[PDB]
RNA sequence: CUCUAACUAUAAAAAUCUCUCUUCUC
RNA sequence: GGUGAAAUUCUUGGAUUUAUUGAAGACUAACUACUGCGAAAGCAUUUGCCAAGGACGUUUUCAUUAAUCAAGAACGAAAGUUAGGGGAUCGAAGAUGAUCAGAUACCGUCGUAGUCUUAACCAUAAACUAUGCCGACUAGGGAUCGGGUGGUGUUUUUCUUAUGACCCACUCGGCACCUUACGAGAAAUCAAAGUCUUUGGGUUCUGGGGGGAGUAUGGUCGCAAGGCUGAAACUUAAAGGAAUUG
């Protein structure tokens, strides 16, 4: 039976859309049933922030930023923890698990 | 809403609703008397015309087809008909 | 909302008004507005131009409200109605110019289907105007009768 | 089983079948 | 947990009235402040009520 | 990891004792011309390293060359051409983004609109430029999302290529580079589109090169000191 | 400046054999290669924090025997149609670099990354385990 | 009745199973 | 290199990485969304040309020209087939190196056909919203796309204005969405799967327990692959749908 309304995809209304490839499998998948997540870090972990801040010169550096969306599949998203199975009354909520932090 | 007046809805209402589903269906457009400065010729010009409508004593457009309605020449004095 | 031949769904159109009198403030004369109409249509202009001409630059609401007749019906009294009637004459036209980029460009498949459809309602179109007998009933529709009808 | 591969031994039969057929046509 | 004294002393906190007006235009020198809408509520509800009219930006604030 | 099934298909020395330091001097378009230091093979009679040096890329952030940090996002890549002996002279050979600012610009929720454009200079340099420009939510706009639509991307397109052909045809990337400092550049394209559409961070990344007509001396000595 | 003479780190942290490679300004010299599998035994561990960590203390030694004493830290991943996330040893290749007197300026990132192009290698179902 | 910030990151191998199922009314 | 871990493989003829570049072919990242166009497949770099199309506006024109459709036709993903072109990547077959009791499977490295194209075929997909099309009505809440109306609205700046971009209200059309049952269902659920025992708006196609079987035969299309049409003999008391507790 239908587990789910919008069949997973979020699609409605397109028929096709270009598959993207997965960065753990590489499991070729439809762009909108392939889980993004916009990693956006420092390259330099709060770990060594302070090493380098000692040992750099231009007095404080911008220290930048590094951004990659991943294009898991949904294997590698059950699997590499990104995913979780919800309860059926649960399946509903789409927000984001509530802000991880304020 | 169960009971309610579908014979004399209100004014206001009537203008809210689509054309096509008034009571009676009127349009919503009208004529305009517009006066190019070059002349004292009054042009009869419709509110959604789709013609560069000139006068004919100049070759002055007074009117701009729009997607809408026109927009004047910049300098035309019209009165609602 | 029908779109007889895609999958549209919209009802934009005009709403005629209640009163079919003449309006209160027109005051040109009816036998001036088909003088203007019979001058309109020698210079070589269908009957969807002269009413779009005489909505925009003159007070002519619409010829039947004015006149009594309707700018078609005004035209044949005259003698000026044209041998194929303007909708069929406009398909003609659209179906000629698609042909025309068909056969500058085979590949083009979408234009092809569209090719289909606009046949399919010149046939439509000229089964009405055949069954009314606007059409002599050998008329019909093949390549460079199109060409022919259209130049 | 599966449908593909039941269509696919049903192919196979042909396969053969069709063959022997076509040497003895 | 309830007992006596606590749900006595519930009651009385409870029992407190402010002898001064927290209404009727006690504060803002008899005055008190609206807009055009409401003002016309009470001119078309045949009242006087003395008003004070005050446009309230319709720009909202973008939040 | 010493496995190696020395699939092989002293004579030792260090070969820093036969090397030594140029010095990569900036055009007078940069402040700080004292870039930095290159190692070089020692000269050989046979085979002369001025040769070698010239054709070297070195890459230089452009904060590196102005002080300021206003410039910490951009790169520029300096060209080896023409060597003084103990101190070689460098002509302007490219820029870029940095890939961070980049992606910090490349969000969701706006179109970017790309301008590219193929042109001559004053002189016969032949360059080619991109400007990519992002919509901007207004001080207003309760609706969330700022996209454009495609006629409005298409007339800001043309209008950031004419300008882009207007101001590369009008000077040489020695001017061309003093004008790309101070960014007056990104500023006259946001100008000139605001009435189409907001258009944050109008910028101008990767001034590519793709020719250089013979040597041109006079004017590259000129360009130094 | 006071005559810091500058090289370029050019760290490369694939999922494997994280790469430690320091060069001058204009990168056509190369000085100091030794790599993340250059110091360990295990022949996968060459990925491992520890192993970009000897690496790093090798290089820096090294430069700094030359006479470089500050470096531009080029962060790559294997980019291309891969994974392109960095690697586990180059961070820690990064800190043992910082840490071995050698002055930091410019930190960048400077993996290829694609206009999705060159089909990726897996299948179509991909990499099954 | 007033707000848009923090972050990572494991996949070794594991095939198979025979009996026999039995009422609910004051 | 690569991996769970290894090995096959390339390397002091100096590979892996390092800088410029050059060649080829494919692709169009990030922008990319419960967003758009199209009859469905499908469609994502820029610019020009070619024609086409939905929606809206219309006091324009014809006056039933229309809805669905046996026969007939046009397109029809991927794969596959003839030839000519290319030949980067990835990769059916194959070659091996591992894992195993076996492994000609999954992990790995090479690797033809193919992938990319110009003509000619093919007409099948979980070609799915597993919901035919046209038409009417029935319930509340926001948003979103295209168009159009009004604002004594706000920033824009070209002194003011005109645009544009927003803000508020309304309307038409579209992909959609939240709540609810007061309706429908065997329920999962559906704002249509409602207005159906209080049973009739028009209309096309399909099904009558499971298996045999979408098999044989006979036609028909195709170069071939195979497509369309398509039973019976016989056997069986179930097969199956949704949901509840373990
Ligand atoms: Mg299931
Ligand atoms: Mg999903
Ligand atoms: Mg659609
Ligand atoms: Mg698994
Ligand atoms: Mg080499
Ligand atoms: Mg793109
Ligand atoms: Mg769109
Ligand atoms: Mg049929
Ligand atoms: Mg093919
Ligand atoms: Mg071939
Ligand atoms: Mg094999
Ligand atoms: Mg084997
Ligand atoms: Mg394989
Ligand atoms: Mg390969
Ligand atoms: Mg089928
Ligand atoms: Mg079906
Ligand atoms: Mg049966
Ligand atoms: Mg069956
Ligand atoms: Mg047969
Ligand atoms: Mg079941
Ligand atoms: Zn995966
Ligand atoms: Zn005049």
């Amino acid at each position: 039976p239908k587990k789910r309304a919008s069949n997973g995809r979020n699609k409605k209304g397109r028929g096709h859309v270009k598959p993207v490839r997965c960065v753990n499998c590489s499991r070729s998948v439809p762009k909108d049933k392939a889980i993004k997540r916009m990693a956006i870090r420092n390259i330099v972990e709060a770990a060594a922030i302070r090493d380098l801040s000692e040992a750099s010169v231009y007095a404080e550096y911008a220290l930048p930023k590094t951004y990659n969306k991943l294009h898991y599949c949904i294997s590698c998203a059950i699997h590499a923890r990104i995913v979780r199975v919800r309860s059926r009354t649960d399946r509903r909520i789409r927000a984001p698990p509530q802000r991880p932090r304020f | 809403v169960l009971v309610q007046d579908l014979l004399h809805p209100t004014a206001a209402s009537e203008a809210r609703k689509h054309k096509l589903k008034t009571l009676v269906q009127s349009p919503r457009s009208h004529f305009l008397d517009v006066k190019c400065p070059g002349c004292l010729n009054i042009t009869t010009v419709f509110s959604h015309a789709q013609t560069a409508v000139t006068c004919e004593s100049c070759s002055t457009v007074l009117c701009t087809p729009t997607g809408g309605k026109a927009k004047l020449s910049e300098g035309t004095s019209f009165r609602r008909k | 909302m029908g779109r007889m031949h895609s999958k549209g769904k919209g009802m934009s159109s005009s709403a005629i008004p209640y009163s079919r009198n003449a309006p209160a403030w027109f005051k040109g004369s009816s036998d001036g507005v088909v003088e203007q109409i019979i001058k309109y249509a020698r210079k070589g202009l269908t009957p969807s131009q002269i009413g779009v001409l005489l909505r925009d630059a003159h007070g002519v609401t619409q010829a039947k409200v004015i006149t009594g007749n309707k700018i078609l019906r005004i035209l044949k009294s005259n003698g000026l109605a044209p041998e194929i009637p303007e909708d069929l004459y406009f398909l003609i036209k659209k179906a000629v110019s698609v042909r025309k980029h068909l056969e500058r460009n085979r590949k083009d498949k979408d234009a092809k289907f569209r090719l289909i459809l606009i046949e399919s309602r010149i046939h439509r179109l000229a089964r009405y105007y055949r069954t009314v007998s606007v059409l002599p009933p050998n008329w019909k529709y093949e390549s460079a009768t199109a060409s022919a009808l259209v130049n | 089983m599966r449908a593909k591969w039941r269509k696919k031994r049903t192919r196979r039969l042909k396969r053969k079948r069709r063959k022997v057929r076509a040497r003895s046509k | 947990i309830s007992f006596k004294l606590q749900e006595e002393e519930r009651e009385r906190k409870d029992q407190y009235v402010p002898d001064v007006s927290a209404l009727d235009l006690s504060h803002s020198n008899d005055v008190l402040n609206v807009d055009t809408q409401t003002a016309e509520l009470v001119n078309s509800l045949g009242l006087k009520l003395p008003l004070s009219v005050s446009s309230v930006s319709a720009v909202r604030d973008r939040r | 990891a010493v496995g190696k099934n020395k699939r092989l298909s002293k004579r030792v020395v260090d070969p820093f004792t036969r090397k030594e330091w140029y010095d990569i001097k900036a055009p007078s378009t940069f402040e700080n011309r004292n870039v930095g230091k290159t190692l070089v093979n020692k000269s050989v009679g046979l085979k002369n390293a001025s040769d070698s040096l010239k054709g070297r890329v070195v890459e230089v952030c452009l904060a590196d060359l102005q002080g300021s940090e206003d410039h910490s996002f951009r790169k520029v890549k300096l060209r080896v051409d023409e060597v003084q002996g103990k101190n070689l002279l460098t002509n302007f050979h490219g820029m870029d983004f940095t890939t961070d600012k980049l992606r910090s610009m490349v969000r969701k929720w706006q179109t970017l609109i790309e301008a590219n454009v193929t042109v001559k200079t004053s002189d016969d340099y032949v360059l080619r430029i991109f400007a990519i420009a992002f919509t901007r939510k207004q001080a207003n706009q309760v609706k969330r999302t700022s996209y454009a639509q495609s006629s409005h991307i298409r007339q800001i397109r043309k209008v950031i290529s004419e300008i882009l052909t207007r101001e590369v045809q009008n000077s040489t990337l020695a001017q061309l580079t003093s004008k790309l400092i101070p960014e007056v550049i990104n500023k006259e394209i946001e100008n000139a589109t605001k009435d189409i559409f907001p258009l944050q961070n109008v910028h101008i990344r990767k001034v590519k090169l793709l020719k250089q007509p013979k040597f041109d001396l006079g004017s590259l000595l000129s360009l130094h000191g | 400046d006071n005559s810091q003479v500058f090289g370029v780190a050019r760290i490369f942290a694939s999922f494997n054999d994280t790469f430690v490679h320091v060069t001058d300004l204009s990168g056509r010299e190369t000085i100091a290669r030794v790599t993340g599998g250059m110091k360990v035994k295990a022949d996968r561990d060459e990925s491992s924090p520890y192993a970009a960590m000897l690496a790093a203390q090798d290089v820096a030694a090294k430069c700094k025997e030359v006479g470089i004493t500050a470096v531009h830290i080029k962060i790559r991943a294997t980019g291309g149609t891969r994974s392109k996330t960095p690697g586990p040893g180059g961070q820690a290749a990064l800190r043992a670099l910082a840490r071995s007197g050698l002055r930091i300026g410019r930190i960048e990132d400077v993996t290829p990354v694609p206009s999705d192009s060159t089909r990726k290698k897996g299948g179509r179902r991909g990499r099954r385990l």
